[PDB]
């Protein structure tokens, strides 16, 4: 019988939640495992396996301590790293990539400014706070 | 030894000696880790309105499930505490046991499950739960009477279920208990049978003028609009019990239709001075306002009666009548629709929606609701006339 | 030659890029496996290593189990971590260990299961009354539960113990936002962030309060500061997506929603928001894919089933739409607009008997719009 | 049981190793896990006192002075290092100095339970 | 208009204190959704049992902010 | 034939299907037509929280003169129906009589003592309770109620405990004598209570019993072992947080420890748990006292006092609120009221004498403090005063 003890320390769980968790859990694993029961199984050189936005080539250069078609390759490549290998890009219409691209760096550049005083005046900030 | 303490605790509980019963239950449970003693202490906690303490008692040691009786007590404690989620949790969505001289333990669990489904407004599952509860043990009657009172089954279905169940458990008392059950069955179907049953019960046995038999006679007369027999039976039973809640709705309606304004006034005053909390008294006051043509005022009093007690057809129905009688017709539809949805299994709300839709001169929907009401109840002059 | 790589990783993570810092944390772990701080720094991002080679090439097994737990929690797959807790990590470690209590409470909290998390790190709070680290999650849980007395307990206790810790002022602000006020919540959050910067949670709550205060620019700036403090934080991304939703510019809203979903794959709010951005963009076929993922990801959510029904009715997959709506009503009967779609699907399929009762429920739910319900009744027959 | 003692010794060695360098959060996690693991062992075991002392020293080292102060007050009498941690917490917080005096006077007068140990930061 | 108010009060005399407190500003709407006045609002649909105890809770129970 | 129906009625009572209980009780009563069946139906009505039905049913045929338990059920129904004069008239002011279970005469005497306690003629209540406990010792209420409200000074309580005999218990008197001895007052003969505590702890595995812990807590509270109060009451409260007997002592030793968070938590949980008990409002008032908000503690002690006229902590905390507020003339009347309602309680008199110091009126203070010291030879407050 399906085990539900760890999902709630209360030894009894009403049957609605039993299938609610069971059907929830299986597809959650099915998403991770496929791009069955939980209790039967949980399983399944540079050490670093993955970094968000890092491809296999970028991992290799780390181990070494380091026109329309071409820009479309850069168009998709830019969104590959930022969207963490999202599969919806290939379904996007080509002219819909352009406006999302321009908003990417424009939003990105704003981060650079954010990420980057006379004696009498700058003493007040500590007094008032 | 311990048996003397146990029987002393049982008597103290029976004698409404709460402190001694609690003390001795605690002592006996400390002496022996017997779950029946824990059930007894939980019962003592239950009686004096100390529900959470009994909940924590039966929860702390996880002794529920070891024996079914404490599980039932715990579930009842939740259902009174209205934590219906936890009650359904401990009891279970369906029968877990599905393949002494007292009621079968499993049957009580199915009754509680039906009650919680009814509370959660899950009428469809509650019907099945109550049907299974009555089918498992005929010794049970709470589920049978609840289903009949709340009109959760059609009269034909009620008769079919009554015929399906047997009386083999009773044995010697088979015929008397069959008649006793048959008293409470719904009307509009083969009323002569309920008749001959109540006479055969009346003379043969000492139960000649008991409460339920006169109640059934009053119900028969009220259905048949035999209103003078209605009254005479009603006062002849009221003179013994001045506050018998089983008959009060029929009595109140029967006075309303005779328009005995004054007797209605005396009843309203007597019930107000005694039972302010119960919705019956406020229903009586509101129908007193009705008898004086005060629809706008007792609008509020039906609101009060309905809120003081949910699952009361009379209060909400009268509230909808107050909506429908004078103007403000648009929202009478919403009120009667609420009646239909929250009170499934009764033809009258559907019939009322149909006649109201006919009242807007909107026909086809009136036909729809009329045929719905006819489906719910086959034998009713009102629906067929409409 | 093990702490130096850790220091390099910390500097890299702090300054510009977490990629090289993660590389150096991995190198440090290669030098020595018992550098749990490097593992925590790695798990701060969505980075992972091959634990079998790290920890092998019963204490190593125990450490490997905790590493798997932490990796799953960072990766946001809590069911597996809960299962390892059930199987491995014996009880006399699980119950006593305050850190496993924190993590396990987090794991149960990310699921809609709310009461068990409360119980778990409430026993934690009992064990360590003066613990201050990672109490903002308790504050968020109390905000979600709409409970005020326990939040008042937390606020008073933390203020008495640690008047200056940022978590205390964060909890004060969350309680304020709970009760009635938003400006005072903003003031508390700003005090919390001035006393200790680099706290992206305070900025996230600032942006949320600003959004609730109908101040778009301030919320955007607060979220930008949050991202500046922490590159990976789905809460501020979701807030930004919702803000661009309310301004109507669906493009950057989709951008933010997808970016938030990227680091937290299992969350139906973000899946639903990304999908809605998709329909506003017009991609019916791909939007359904996420919603198909969403409801299978977990049942008993009104939002996911509702949007399934809306999308299926839009492009007319009535056969699955009817059953999705049916189970929606089964899991909740109080949705007003849902029963309207129920009745529309019933009349389209051609089961008038169910259509009448469903529309009756519809008028019962919505007094104001009965007339249109009446019109559908007329269209029903 | 054969490997149970080995795990405790290894955890202790890792804790001294971590505290030897300026690595404190890892020291925190290892002290926490050792303290949790030692719960099953009886209070008479020297391992429990040693783990409690290491946990107290760590919780002091990371500025979480309150928590160190309680975790020292519960078992202040058992070990000398726990008393040292308690006194340090009391001096920083000006809370409960008196019982710190009552413990320190007794521990110094007796010296001139567990008193001597090979752990790090054991007071002289 | 005064007679009905007097009659209303005369029958309104028959309550418990908490019971009367529940119905001070009581109003029931046509569809069945309920409005409760706290001397906050407890708007909820009637025929669910838990709601009226919730109105009971904040009426007589002790609630407080404590900073 | 009737026996099956009787067992079915009993089962309906046990499993709390009240509508079937009354239905079957009515049926079996109409069949047999005997007063015991009417007693059963009246008991069902009582459990139904419908006292009018039960009392009318019992009185319609004047069954009170037939059996001895039906008249008692009618009397108790009147008791909870807020009717007292007619209740005593039915039961009788004086004793008309001067196997398992307990004797009925003791229960009737206990009910009479309850009515007298309601009617404020305290001496008659003491007489009734002493008579009930001496006639029957199984009636533990006649002991616990008498000892709870301090209606009598502890010396005569010990004397009557010695006077009453446990002989009719027999084989079980060995344990029940000690159990009863546990519940007496703690100021005098303290050591014997302790030895009885170890007696129960050994050979009877009752160390885990809640009331043993309650007795130990009250021992600790008497000599002001407030830390031991906290530790033991925390150990017992974890298992059960709403033991009304335990809670006031926990409030006392918490306020002595001067801690607001845990008092605060328990008070707010009890407020939503037991809204109508004076215990939670007393706890709220104590919390406000610990926060030195006298103005609110005024009202929140007044409500607790009104709810329970037998709640000495309420009056003394009330006069404490008066005294700490700044005005004392009303505190004088408050302490006098607390002293007069509860004869034999030294603390109201002691606090009243502290107030006499506060007014610089030492002449009454001498007599009051001598009276308080008469029964409290060793406690810091008396000697300090």
């Amino acid at each position: 019988q399906y085990d539900y003890s760890p999902f709630c320390e209360r030894n009894t769980l009403r049957e609605s939640r039993i299938d609610s968790f069971l059907k929830a859990e299986r597809a959650a694993h099915c998403l991770v495992f496929h791009k069955y029961r939980p209790d039967i199984d949980i399983m399944c050189s540079m050490l670093l396996e993955s970094v968000p936005g890092c491809n296999k080539e970028d991992l290799e250069r780390l181990s070494r301590r380091e026109r329309l078609d071409d820009i479309i390759n850069h168009e998709t490549n830019a969104l590959k790293s930022f969207w963490n290998d999202s599969g919806l890009v290939n379904s996007l219409q080509s002219h819909h990539l352009h406006e999302e691209y321009l908003l990417l760096q424009e939003e990105l550049k704003n981060v650079y400014k954010i990420k980057c005083e006379s004696l009498r005046d700058k003493c007040r900030r500590h007094y008032s706070n | 030894a311990i048996e003397r303490l146990r029987l002393w605790r049982f008597d103290a509980l029976m004698q409404h000696m709460y402190r001694t019963a609690e003390y001795i239950a605690d002592k006996v449970y400390n002496i022996s880790n017997d779950p029946d003693d824990a059930f007894w202490l939980g019962q003592v906690y239950y009686n004096n309105n100390q529900y959470v303490r009994a909940v924590e008692l039966i929860t702390r040691n996880n002794l529920d499930g070891v024996n079914i009786l404490c599980r039932y007590l715990l579930g009842l404690s939740f259902v009174k505490l209205q934590r219906f989620d936890d009650a359904l949790d401990v009891i279970g969505e369906y029968n877990p046991f599905s393949e002494d001289g007292g009621i079968k333990m499993e049957s009580s669990l199915c009754f509680l499950r039906g009650k919680i489904y009814f509370a959660q407004n899950n009428f469809n599952k509650a019907r099945d739960a109550f049907r299974e509860a009555i089918l498992v043990d005929i010794k049970n009657f709470e589920a049978f009477e609840m289903l009949l009172s709340k009109n959760l089954l059609t009269p034909q279905e009620e008769w079919d279920l009554f015929d399906s169940l047997d009386f083999k458990e009773f044995g010697e008392d088979k015929e008397i208990m069959k008649n006793l059950y048959k008293i409470n069955l719904s009307k509009y179907i083969n009323t002569e049978d309920i008749t001959k049953s109540n006479e055969i019960l009346a003379k043969d046995y000492k139960l000649a003028d008991n409460v339920d038999v006169v109640r059934s006679k009053v119900d028969i007369c009220y259905t048949q609009c035999k209103f003078n027999e209605c009254l005479e039976l009603c006062e002849t039973v009221l003179e013994n019990d001045e506050f018998n809640t089983n008959i009060l709705p029929a009595y109140i309606g029967c006075l309303y239709e005779l328009s005995n304004k004054n007797k209605l006034f005396l009843l309203s005053h007597r019930l107000a001075e005694t039972f302010p909390k119960s919705a019956i008294t406020w229903f009586s006051v509101a129908t007193y306002y009705m008898s004086l043509d005060r629809i706008s005022e007792a609008q509020k009093y039906y609101s009060k009666s309905s809120i003081l007690d949910p699952s009361f057809a009379a209060a909400w129905l009268g509230f909808a009548h107050t909506y429908a009688l004078e103007g403000e017709q648009d929202q009478a539809l919403t009120a009667y629709s609420t009646a239909s949805r929250f009170f499934p299994g009764m033809h009258l709300p559907k019939l009322f929606l149909g006649m109201q839709f006919m009242a807007m001169n909107s026909l086809n929907l009136a036909e729809s609701y009329f045929v719905l009401a006819y489906d719910i109840c086959p034998n009713d002059p009102l629906v067929l006339n409409e | 030659l093990a702490t130096l790589n850790c220091l390099l990783g910390n500097l890299y993570m702090k300054l510009d890029h977490s990629k090289e810092g993660a590389f150096y944390h991995s190198e440090a772990l290669a030098i020595n496996p018992y550098l749990w701080e490097s593992y925590e720094a790695i798990c701060k991002m969505r980075a992972t290593v091959d634990l079998k080679r790290v920890f092998f090439d019963t204490l190593p097994e125990i450490m490997y189990n905790f590493a798997l737990i932490l990796r799953s929690s960072s990766q946001y797959n809590s069911f597996k971590a809960i299962r390892l807790f059930e199987s491995q990590i014996p009880s006399h470690i699980k119950d006593t260990m305050p850190w496993c209590l924190v993590q396990l409470g987090k794991l149960h909290f990310e699921i809609i299961n709310y009461d068990m998390s409360l119980k778990y790190f409430n026993r934690l709070k009992d064990l360590q009354p003066a613990r201050v680290k990672d109490m903002e999650i308790f504050s968020t849980l109390l905000w979600h539960l709409h409970d005020k007395v326990k939040s008042s307990n937390l606020a008073n206790g933390l203020m008495d113990t640690m008047p200056n810790k940022p978590e205390t002022w964060c909890c004060i602000g969350n309680l304020l936002s709970l009760q009635k006020d938003h400006d005072a919540a903003i003031k508390a959050f700003e005090k919390a962030t001035q006393l200790d910067p680099n706290f992206a949670y305070a900025y996230t709550l600032q942006g949320h309060e600003h959004s609730s205060n109908d101040s778009s620019d301030s919320a955007k700036t607060c979220y930008r500061k949050a991202l500046a403090c922490d590159p990976q934080h789905y809460n501020a991304y979701y807030g930004l997506g919702t803000s661009a939703m309310k301004l109507g510019q669906y493009e950057e809203a989709l951008l933010y929603f997808e970016k938030a979903r990227s680091i937290n794959p299992v969350n139906v709010v973000l899946i639903c928001c990304c999908g809605g951005s998709l329909e506003k963009l017009g991609y019916k076929e791909k939007a359904l894919q996420y919603y198909e993922l969403a409801c299978h990801l977990q049942p008993t959510s009104s939002l996911s089933k509702y949007k399934m029904g809306q999308l299926l009715y839009s492009m007319t997959r009535y056969n699955v739409a009817l059953q999705t709506f049916e189970e929606l009503v089964k899991l909740v009967p109080d949705d007003a607009t849902a029963h309207y779609l129920l009745g529309q699907t019933y009349r389209i399929v051609g089961r008038k008997k169910d259509a009448i009762k469903e529309l009756t429920v519809a008028m019962n739910l919505d007094p104001k719009g009965n007339q249109v319900i009446i019109d559908e009744l007329q269209k029903c027959h | 049981d054969d490997q149970a003692l080995s795990t405790i010794i290894q955890l202790q060695d890792c804790i001294q190793q971590a505290i030897q360098q300026l690595n404190y959060s890892t020291a925190e996690f290892l002290a926490e896990l050792l303290y949790a693991e030692c719960s099953i062992l009886d209070k008479s075991s020297v391992y429990w006192s040693d783990a409690v002392y290491l946990y107290a020293l760590s919780l002091f080292l990371n500025k979480s002075y309150h928590t160190a102060f309680q975790i020292s007050k519960e078992f202040k009498e058992y070990h000398l290092g726990i008393a040292y941690i308690f006194g340090r917490c009391a001096l920083q917080l000006s809370q409960g100095v008196n019982e710190a005096i009552l413990t320190l006077l007794s521990i110094i007068n007796v010296f001139s339970m567990v008193l001597n140990s090979n752990l790090v930061h054991i007071p002289d | 208009m005064t007679s009905e108010q007097n009659s209303n009060r005369y029958w309104n005399s028959f309550h418990d204190e908490d019971d009367w407190n529940l119905f001070n500003g009581m109003e029931l709407e046509s569809n069945g959704v309920v409005t409760f006045a706290g001397q906050e609002t407890i708007t909820g649909s009637i025929f669910d049992r838990r709601i009226t105890q919730l109105a009971y809770a904040r009426n007589n129970g002790w609630h407080e902010l404590a900073l």
